[PDB]
Order: structure tokens, then sequence, then C-alpha cells
RNA sequence: AAGUGUCUAAGGGCGCAUGGUGGAUGCCUUGGCAUCGAGAGCCGAUGAAGGACGUGGGAGGCUGCGAUAUGCCUCGG
RNA sequence: GAAAAGUACCCCGGGAGGGGAGUGAAAGAGUACCUGAAACCGUGUGCCUACAAUCCGUCAGAGCCUCCUUUUCCUCUCCG
RNA sequence: GGGAUGAGCUGUGGGUAGGGGUGAAAGGCCAAUCAAACUCCGUGAUAGCUGGUUCUCCCCGAAAUGCAUUUAGGUGCAGC
RNA sequence: GGGUGGGGGAGUGAGAAUGCAGGCAUGAGUAGCGACAAGGCAAGUGAGAACCUUGCCCGCCGAAAGACCAAGGGUUCCUGG
RNA sequence: ACACGGGUUCAAUAGGUCAGACCUGGAAGCUCAGUAAUGGGUGUAGGGAACUGGUGCUAACCGGCCGAAAACUU
């Protein structure tokens, strides 16, 4: 019905709740409007995601031959990634684990007439 | 005071729900070249040409 | 009064160095022992 | 000008004041400056009474205007050239567009001018 | 007029489909433990065991090596 | 992975990363990698829920959803 | 706030080392632990004490009473 | 690389020991971000700059936040990337 | 925070400006007296935050989003 394009980032450094926050906004939205919400984010996370759906965009147009004007984002992933640990020193000798946490966003797209 | 037992899965997603962010927009800004999209907090600077890609 | 630690090469050498250890019958069998387990000494 | 409400820029209003003189100095001597929406707003009062002194034009008010900007080749170029040109507008000497904010603190920026 | 009267899902629950994180299970092995049999059972003031420093056409470590230094001479393979 | 044959080249992107091509039996084997469970995270979607309390179940149990037999019926019947 | 030309303070150098040292004496200090430091070995220490002891099914089915106990929160014999 | 059957032998069956090793949850996108010295503007490099560079102001210690030695650390100094 | 209330150019909401209320209490310069320190005149001056009433000069943006088209009896 949908032949989409996929298009992903995977081992990203920005934590997915902090991409999902943003990615709430730009479902069932078209591509430009999107990227102009994006653009004009407050939240200041959404460059990797305006990248990655410029991209998912870009090759949809150069390998599928679509249309940007009619391509709409249909499914936005925010999964988690692969996490390391840190140690932090606290107050009376306490050693806490401190974590990096990643992600990995994965976009579909699709001319949605 | 510390917590005394976990919080169920059904009022966490809750409080996860209760921490969304805002929507402002504006459409129609007519600059040089190609028409782009602003909000209208800088659509006055978007029509002096004070903004950057 | 608020110390913890103050090192000196020197002082560490003459009280822990090896050729300290030669002095006792013990001190010997201490690199003995450290070469069985298979460790770098003093 | 009106004493705000609530936290002094900065530190004290000691530090407010230095800040406000600066700000008023090299915006004197560039005539377009890019900063924080608070720092233009808390400046419009503060601007508009030196140019008010400026197109009044007398020693006692360079004077007065010294009490504020230790510096004096703004003080030539203000009593020189802007005074003058703004002598025919009565007030509103000042414009404040809204600018992007920073990346890195999200601050709320805005650039002050001058209506010429 | 009076009465009956489905439809909301901000956001949760359950179940399916499909992904991610993780690297458990399965299978394996450059590796080890425990034994029978057969050797050797000593090294060293001729400077032992074991080490520091250094050596390669090319940064560092391991194995080998010692200003003749990832090698020399002799008899064999 | 039997063998590096470690993804030529192109395209988004500052790069990492990804997609398209290609090697390959296979990439659902891409250096963070045989097989790849669970906790956990998340998305799409069928169903219930904003006058109502109860170890968050069990048994009765309406109405929808999905699969499906017979059948009024569409006579379009060599189809469904 | 007290001492601050003194029974002073402080660095460099050295020694006394565990049933021992030290102590203008508190049973405090001896590498963040001192009514006898730490590490290793004896050592898989021991405890009449606390906690644990992993799949199922079938038949049958107790006592908390009595005697004695450096014993009454345990154990042996008897009873069920 | 495993089944069926007759046999043999177990490091053989985990839901609990304030159990152990590893990974992830709730807490939670909460607290906190580190002496009560203070930052600001312009230009510019750069895809991207409150935090870097170069200028102009402002502020602070100044018997120390300055300038030299010892112990210690062991290249943390300079250049280029 | 949000919300509330007012206003958004047919506009006096905030800023600014002119003039006021109130406060401070006699500014600088100049001139005169005084050896000087200082004191008179110019001068109820000068400075000024919130309150008052005028004054449309700047800024309130020549644009977005969500929002009904109604199951039935006597």
């Amino acid at each position: 019905e949908y032949p989409s394009a996929v298009a992903k980032a995977r081992f990203v450094r920005v934590s997915p709740r902090k991409a999902r926050r943003v990615i709430d906004l730009v479902r069932g939205r078209s591509v430009s409007d999107a990227l102009d919400i994006l653009r004009w984010a407050p939240q200041a996370a959404s460059g990797p995601v305006a990248k990655v759906i410029a991209s998912a965009a870009a090759n949809a147009q150069n390998n599928g031959g679509l249309d940007p004007a009619t391509l709409v984002v249909a499914t936005v992933y925010a999964d988690q990634g692969p996490t390391a640990k840190r140690i932090r020193p606290r107050a009376q000798g306490r050693a806490f684990r401190i974590r990096r946490r990643t992600s990995h966003i994965t976009v579909v797209v699709e001319s949605r007439p | 005071a510390v917590p005394k037992r976990r919080k169920s899965r059904s009022n966490t997603r809750s409080r996860r729900s209760q921490w969304k962010a805002a929507k402002t927009e504006l459409v129609g800004v007519t600059v040089a070249g190609h028409a782009h999209k602003v909000p209208r907090r800088l659509l006055k600077a978007a029509r002096l040409g004070l903004i950057d890609f | 009064g608020k110390r913890t630690f103050q090192p000196n090469n020197r002082r560490r050498a003459r009280v822990h160095g090896f050729r300290l250890r030669m002095r006792t019958r013990a001190g010997r069998s201490i690199v003995s022992s450290r070469r069985r387990k298979g460790r770098r000494t003093l | 000008p009106k004493p705000t409400k609530g936290p002094r820029l900065g530190g004290s209003s000691s530090h407010q004041k230095a800040i406000l003189a600066n700000l008023a100095t090299s915006l004197f001597e560039h005539g377009r400056i890019t900063t924080t929406e608070p720092k233009a707003r808390a400046l419009r009062p503060y601007a508009e009474k030196l140019i008010t002194h400026a197109k009044k034009g007398a020693l006692h008010n360079r004077r007065e205007v010294l009490k504020k900007l230790r510096d004096k080749d703004v003080v030539h170029t203000l009593f020189a050239e802007i005074g003058p040109f703004f002598a025919d507008r009565d007030g509103g000497y000042t414009r404040i567009i809204k600018i992007e904010a920073r990346k890195g603190d999200n601050a709320p920026m805005a650039v002050i001018e001058l209506v010429r």
C-alpha cells in the first residue's frame, strides 16, 4: 500500500526518551513540516532526527524516484541503543554507576496523496 | 523519605506521558528566494533578513 | 592535623627495598615467595 | 528607569549597572547589538534617557551621563552625531527584534537597534 | 413537553504483527585439571634461579637474544 | 565467513551512521558481527475503560473484533 | 574564640612494632577499624544459634505428655 | 549433530540463604552540577559557539588567586593533526 | 509554570516623551565675599522609581492550529 523508504541512525549519543519527546511532534506530518518544526524545536536535540528524516526523503528521491511534496513520515522508532557505564565518586566512598545511553532511530516515509 | 515501593507500570507511563512539548509554527513567511517557514516570534526578524538557514 | 599520606621515595626504598630484605632470613623468603606467585619485586 | 522585580541581572544591582553601561556603550558604538531579551528590555529606559539628555544638549547633562558611562569617546559620538539626528523624534529611540535562541542554553535572544 | 439513547481516549491495560537493547541456551576450541607407563632428578664462584636496561628497516608488548645482541662459528638433518 | 572475497561506485549527512548498488549460498553472518531467549524499551493495530474502590484472579457473562461451518439471500452459478 | 619568646610550632633524617610499642593517663594512638593492628598459614576453625536445602504422583498418619540431665530455646530412652 | 529401546553412572531438576556474576527496570528525565571573585559586546575561524581565538570595557586577589627552589608526579611543556 | 484579567493600530496596555502629585532639599558652571577652609546670588533651583492625566514615536507583527452539520417514542 505504502512502498516506504527506510532510513535510520544507529549509535547516536542522545537518549531514547529525549528523542521521543521530540518525535511525538512529527507523527502523521509531512517531511517539510517536520523539518521546519525541528529547525525551530526549542528542545535542541532534534538535529540528528532532522538529518535522518532528510536522508530518508533524499534516499526516497534518488533510489525510489519519489516527490518530497507528498512524502509523509509514517512510523518513527526511538529504540534503546547500547549503554556504557562510568563511575562517579560521591560522599563517603560510594562508587555510583553512571551511564551514557544511546539510541537507534528508525524512520520510514512514503507518498500519501 | 525514600521510595517505599516501586510504581506500577500503569502509573509510571502516565507520568511519562504528562511531559510533552508545545506546538508553535507559522506558514506563509515569504523571504528572499524560497519561501521558508518560521515562528511568529521571529517572523519580524525573517522579514528583516536576520535569520540563518 | 589533616594529613593522610606523604610519599618520599628515599624513605620507601630504605624501608621496603629488597636490599633491606636481604638483611633478614624472612625477607629473602618474601622475595622467593613473590617469584613463585610470579610478581615483579620491589 | 523603573526598578525591576525579582532577581537583578547577574549578581546584585552593581553588576546590573556594569552590564547596562557596557551594553549601552557598545550599542552606541555599533548600532546593532544581539543579546538576551531581558537585557534589551531593561536597556530601553536606560538608553532612552541617555539620548534624552543628548537631545537636551547640556554640560550638566554630559556629567549626568558620565555618572553612567565612564567611557568618553562614546559620549563624544553620542552628543555629536546621534543626539542631533534623533532631535526630531520625541521618544522611541530604539527597536527590539526577536532573535533565535542560543544552542547551549535556549536563552531568548533579541537584537536591539536604533531607528537608523 | 417528558423519556430511551450508541459515539470521546488526553493517556493507561490485555492480546497479536514487527524492531531494538542484552548475549543466556545449543555447537565448537588458540586452553586447562586429574592419571598409567618411560626418562631426567639437579643448577650455581666457569658467576645459578630470576629480573632491570637495550637490540628488529618500521611506535609498544610477549617469546628469543646481550654492544658480536629476533643473531655469529663447526659437524649433521 | 570455506576463503577478507573487510560492502567498488553513487546519494543524504560536518563526520560517525544509514540507504541504493555489489561480493557472497546467506548481510535475516558487516569489525559494536554464528545461533540471538527473557528482563527491559518502543512502535503499528483488534478490544474494554474518565460515577467509580477490594492480592488486581476465578466462575457466570451481554456486545464488538478475528477465523469458520450451515443458511435467508445476491441467480451475477464453469466463479465468489 | 584560646595560645602565639615558648612545657612552642613545623619540615627534612632516624628509631622503639603487637599480649608488645607509646602515652602531661583517655584504657586513646599504632596507615579511615584498638579492653590488644594487619596479611598469610593452621582453616573448609567452631557454634546446644539464625537463615537456605531445587520435579512430580500414590497409600497410611503423630506429639507438644512423663522420667533424668552444669538441664529447662537442646539432646537420649519411654509413650503416639 | 540428535532420536527409539534394553542397561550403566550423576557436578542432575531453584522461588526465596539482608545469596553470587552479568544486564535492565522503579525512583526519574527528579535531585545535583561543586566557596557569596562576574561577566559583557564586536569582528572572525567554523556546518554548528554564553563556554575556544583576537581586540575594547567591567570586576577580583594582590604578605596571595603573583614570581622562583625541594619532595612528589613522570611528558601532563611546544608544534601539527 | 500554568491559569486569571487587560490590550493587540477604529488602539493610551507596557516602554518612551511633555507637564503634574510626592520625595530629596538649594545641583554644575559662572559671578561676588573670604588668605584659605567655606559662605551668598543666578535658584522652591537641579536630580528622580513605581502613582496621575495628556502625547500614537518604537514595540503589540500585514499570519497559524484546534473547533457543530445532530440514534429514537407518545
